[PDB]
């Protein structure tokens, strides 16, 4: 996961 | 976005804005961290009733009440119950949407942020601020929390946000290395497409390597990041007269005027703490750094050495992309660099001055950013991807105030009320706003043919093609999809790639996922589906080819159907990739009246070795329409 | 500036702004190290056109073509011929009225500046800048350069303008050690005023010692400077939840947040770079710093460390009249000291958080005079009372050249600006000559002696707390020889009722007075008067002092003082009086009947003995009016004059 | 001389  | 809706070319003349009353008529969610609402980006000053259709919940929490919503924040709801049933034991300190991160009020301000007058970086970009849709009604959902992020959060918030009726949605975040049935953002995805509403969402930031983008989903609108035309400015100016214009981001009006500069190899690699340590008056001197691939260090061992300014040689694509500039200093490139070092070498006394704070509106633009994420889609290859270009690079837009926003010397952390900020983030909330617009202009319009208008009419060019930031080469459909978002024309693009929901059930049905797995896709939207189909009609064309052996001659026949969304005859003009011919039938559609459909035939004939671009165009006979499609070969490479 | 006005209660509805048109008929001169033209405070946005009665030029120079000037900055002059003659061997890089120091551009826009939209010093003292006098005309006139500054080009500056036609004149400069005779200022003063120019000098930083003030001259409005009621807030709050509003200018929006506080008695000093520099993690750290007498010491060694920020316990007042904050902190008085590093030994991670950019326009008591304004009396010339008023002078913003240092970050950083922090009698000075100025647009007709009046006896000794102003140094009643009569008061001084008028030929007499050789005499008279048979030192001033000999054995004394009233307003005043501690005073008539300009002379008399200086008033209220004339009466011993 |  990750928030770009 | 105190330039991002001109260089998009948005305006209340002509165009998408009044044609969509800026969108206040219309509802964009948000999934991200959560909001600061007392932002001046989300009050509602010139801001009509809320639409009655409406009646998502300002829900109550940690510094957050039931009145902190008004007619342009409309909604505010968070999920954290994946947090809690993980462990119960947690104490979750702001147990709300107030965001305690920034990234969620970042995203907000830039889709749909009201006007706000005066505001800037720290001095860079300064004017007024505004989302795409400046009177789009915002509807904050907060699922990622400061204790975590959970996947059921996620859902639960998509599937909260189309139940609560809302327009479209914007979710800048990403997972990799999972299949369709395991990817959050896809599953509730396809649900929000079953019911009409378009989910736009970043590529991700692992580019530029290939099949490297997330959000890589046939029922997804998936945005990549470019550069604008705006550049920030250290102006450089010599003993000797000479005035380069560098680049800089340093937080403050510095003051460096006639200052030495020196040149030594013995440190103008700028990492040696020790040796930096070893330049008397370190505090009234400027020191050149040599290019050597990391700039970043070069500035950390800068500013710990306290020099009063560096001049940085490098055309590093990162250096553009960040606002960590915490010393006073310039970047310039290789033919600067080696200008400045003459002028040094020939001179006792060589002294220079640097401003900063200016802000200047570049060539070529935009171009597609290093760090953003590339296709092919290792979640399906068959659609290309990602599906288009806008903004991403260091764009301006609110954020929390009590929160880190950027740095100077090594001691000092400062705070602000609107930062630039970098990435697809940035990128996707961009397009949902144009998207919200264009719906706002054509409330039969669905997700897919928003999507189509968007697309067909997105502009390849800078008047030359886009680039590849990472190489400077030609960017491909795997970088930039259609191309840059062109909101104005997307509202008139004559003819349109239709689809409806049962044509991705038909999709989905076609990719033989056990009954369990494509349950747990669907999920109720759709039962386990007679009637299996991989040809979905999109706006866009793919062939893959096989690299496990030898390569011998491939076909490929596409089979698409365009409506007529504007009487009206079209001939389609073809550019065929790279060492492969196309064609397609019939080669001209005759429409007698709006709304009626008309089907063709792509057919590719390519051989694989390295991804190769080409195009079809249906250009309006006796009119201006251009329906442009692009076409990508691509190899087949390991999926998820 | 951005409050200033506020503070003086000028405003467009009614007072003086109006009744002057914000001294946009009016002229006055600004003598100090020349301007920066391009500052939007110099712009002429809101000017009408210019009085045909003036003819200044505009000298070209570096950088500084005829065209440099506008209906706001009608005149641009600068005098160097003092600098070549002592040397033309010098290069004079900036041979022009430019400025390249900032004193001048600073001094111009707060006398006279135009409004200036969304200015401030880093976030501090935000919003629209504008001189005291936002239409006045500006004159500048250049003596001073960094290659030097002379007297005689001092001199030709002020007879310059004198000769062009200003209506007021304006310098922020003083000297020392020297007789009238040599003392240029005054000597250019004797000719301005000679010819119904008034002048406002700056009374000196050099306080608080006793009759340390300069252009204490009785041909010189003496200007003092005091604080106003603006304070710079770095918000403290620890980890307890304690809020204290604490003081703090770091020109900077820094964050610093629930960060560890620490205070450890071995280093709490601060001031040992060894020592601070053993506190681990010293850039996410905030050390306590105790009282020690030299907080910029402090703050020099704890930016060299670069912690997190600092807690300074301070009171020292020289504190509040510096910009200089390199490093992110606040100082905090005695009380929250403890309050502070209380919390801190009663707990195992003590946090605490401070915010900036804060600028609160609520402090009191205000006005409070400077500790570092020049105090009175004039060892020039003892006879008459110096200062004559007190004006805004802390912490004052104005516009500044944009290419110079203006203040600092960390140790490497210098930051410029437009506009900056400043302080001093400085700054005070064209507060008063502004006024000055408008007072004259008011009442054409009105000399430099009577204008001076109606500002003296309209000013007002009382603060906001409805006390008397007190001396910041000690905490005590500022007097006369600290603040003249008191706090400008524009609006009142447009009508005072009454003036202690007076004319060239006055001041000649009181020249005389003096008993000069007569070559010395005619050094400062010069060709405005010829050696002069009526000498008389009882100058007709709106303020009283009675002086008494220290050497040897003190003896009840006896002193009196002659006044003329000519009435500005038909009326009649009482006396009312206040004598000055350890004394008696008595006047005659007690009464003054008014018919109509007319002109009613009275006597004051001082029964006093020597020790200290003791403070009184004579105040003529009107009867059947709200007028009242008020000036100050102070005894002073004698003490060494130049 | 001193510039106040
Ligand atoms: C979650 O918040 C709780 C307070 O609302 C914490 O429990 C409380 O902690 C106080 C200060 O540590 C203590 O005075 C209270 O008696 C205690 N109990 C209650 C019912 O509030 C809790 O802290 C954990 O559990 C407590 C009981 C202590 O053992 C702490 O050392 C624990 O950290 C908070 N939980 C966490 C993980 O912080
Ligand atoms: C280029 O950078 C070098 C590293 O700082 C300089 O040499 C350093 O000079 C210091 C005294 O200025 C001395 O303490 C250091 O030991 C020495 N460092 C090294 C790695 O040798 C150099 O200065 C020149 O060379 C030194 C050795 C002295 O002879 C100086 O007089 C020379 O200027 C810097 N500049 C040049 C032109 O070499
Ligand atoms: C005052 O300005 C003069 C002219 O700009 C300087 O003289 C000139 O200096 C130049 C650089 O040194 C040189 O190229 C010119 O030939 C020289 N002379 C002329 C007529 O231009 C002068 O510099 C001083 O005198 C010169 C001749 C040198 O010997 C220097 O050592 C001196 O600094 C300037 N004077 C000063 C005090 O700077
Ligand atoms: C109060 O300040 C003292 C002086 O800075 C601290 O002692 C210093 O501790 C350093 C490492 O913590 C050590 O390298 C220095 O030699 C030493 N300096 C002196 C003058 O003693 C002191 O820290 C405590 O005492 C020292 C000696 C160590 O034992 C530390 O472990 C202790 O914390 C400071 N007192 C504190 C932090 O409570
Ligand atoms: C007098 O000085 C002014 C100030 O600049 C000159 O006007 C400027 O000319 C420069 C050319 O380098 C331009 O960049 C500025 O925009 C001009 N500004 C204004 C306000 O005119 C003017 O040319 C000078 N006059 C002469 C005769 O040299
Ligand atoms: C919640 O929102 C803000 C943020 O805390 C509060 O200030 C409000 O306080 C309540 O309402 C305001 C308008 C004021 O009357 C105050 O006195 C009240 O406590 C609160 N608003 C509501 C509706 O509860």
């Amino acid at each position: 996961f990750e928030k770009a | 976005t105190t330039h991002t809706s001109d260089f998009l070319k948005l305006n209340p003349s002509s165009g998408l804005w009044p044609a969509s009353g800026l969108g206040q008529d219309v509802i964009v969610a948000v999934l991200d961290s959560g909001i600061w609402p007392e932002s001046a980006s989300f009050q509602d000053d010139g801001m009509p009733e809320i639409p009655k259709r409406w009646k998502g919940i300002c829900k109550p929490g940690t510094q957050f009440n039931a009145s902190m919503c008004n007619r342009k924040l409309i909604g505010a709801n968070y999920f954290n119950k994946g947090i809690l049933a993980n462990d119960p034991t947690v104490n979750i300190t702001m147990n709300s949407a107030r965001d305690t991160d920034g990234h969620g009020t970042h995203c907000a301000s830039i889709t749909a942020g009201n006007f706000a007058k005066g505001v800037s970086h720290f001095g860079y970009a300064p004017g007024t601020a505004r989302g795409v849709a400046p009177r789009a009604r915002l509807a904050v959902y907060k699922f990622s929390f400061n204790e975590g992020t959970f996947t059921s959060d996620l859902i639960a918030a998509m599937d909260q946000a189309v139940a609560d009726g809302v327009d479209m949605i914007s979710i800048s975040y990403g997972y990799r290395f999972i299949p369709l049935y395991e990817d959050a953002i896809s599953i509730a995805s396809f649900g929000a497409m079953m019911k009409g509403v378009l989910v736009s969402a970043s590529a991700g930031n692992r580019g530029p390597g290939i099949g490297s983008l997330n959000n890589g989903s046939p029922w997804i609108l998936c945005v990549a990041s470019g550069h604008t035309d705006r550049t920030f400015a250290g102006t450089l100016t010599l003993g000797n007269g000479l005035k380069i214009r560098g680049w800089s981001l340093f937080p403050a009006r510095a003051f460096v005027r006639d200052s030495p500069v020196i040149y030594n190899k013995t440190l103008s690699d700028c990492s040696s703490e020790e040796l930096l340590s070893q330049v008397e008056n370190p505090e009234n001197t400027i020191v050149i750094c040599d290019d050597n691939g990391d700039f970043s260090d070069q500035m950390r061992i800068i500013t710990r050495a306290r020099l009063k300014a560096a001049i940085f040689i490098s055309e590093d694509p990162g250096v553009f992309r960040s606002a960590t500039f915490p010393n006073p200093g310039v970047v310039v490139n290789k033919k600067e660099g080696k200008q400045v070092i003459n002028y040094v070498k020939n001179s006792v006394t060589p002294t220079a001055t640097i401003t900063f704070q200016e802000t200047y509106l570049t060539k070529p633009a935009p171009v597609v950013a290093a760090s953003s994420a590339r296709g092919p889609s290792r979640s399906y290859l068959g659609i290309s991807k990602p599906d288009i270009l806008a903004p991403g690079v260091l764009i301006l837009a609110a954020y929390p105030p009590n929160v880190f926003a950027t740095s100077i010397g090594t001691n000092i952390l400062l705070s602000t009320d609107y930062i630039l900020e970098s990435g697809t983030s940035m990128a996707a909330p961009h397009a949902a706003g144009i998207a919200a617009m264009l719906k706002a202009a054509h409330p039969e319009w669905s997700p897919s043919a928003i999507r189509s208008a968007m697309m067909t009419t997105a502009d390849p060019l800078d008047r030359k093609p886009i680039k590849d930031s990472d190489n400077n080469k030609a960017a491909t459909p795997l970088d930039m999809g259609a191309g840059h978002v062109d909101p104005n024309r997307a509202l008139d693009p004559g003819l349109v790639y239709d689809a409806t929901p049962q044509d991705y059930v038909n999709l989905l049905c076609s990719l033989n996922f056990t009954e369990e797995q494509f349950k747990t896709i669907a999920r109720s939207s759709a039962s386990h589906c007679s009637n299996p189909s991989a040809d979905l009609n999109y706006p866009s064309f793919i062939a893959l080819y096989s690299i496990e052996g030898n390569f011998t001659l491939l076909e490929q026949k596409f089979k698409r159907t365009v409506t007529n969304v504007g009487a009206a005859t079209y001939k389609a003009k073809l550019k065929a990739p790279k060492n492969s011919t196309i064609s397609v039938s019939p080669q001209i559609l005759v429409f007698k009246n709006k709304n009626e459909k008309q089907s063709y035939t792509l057919t590719i004939r390519y051989i694989g070795d390295s991804r190769n671009v080409g195009s079809i165009t249906w250009v309006e006979q006796n009119g201006n329409h251009s329906v442009r499609s692009p076409i990508v070969t691509s190899p087949i490479i390991e999926v998820w």
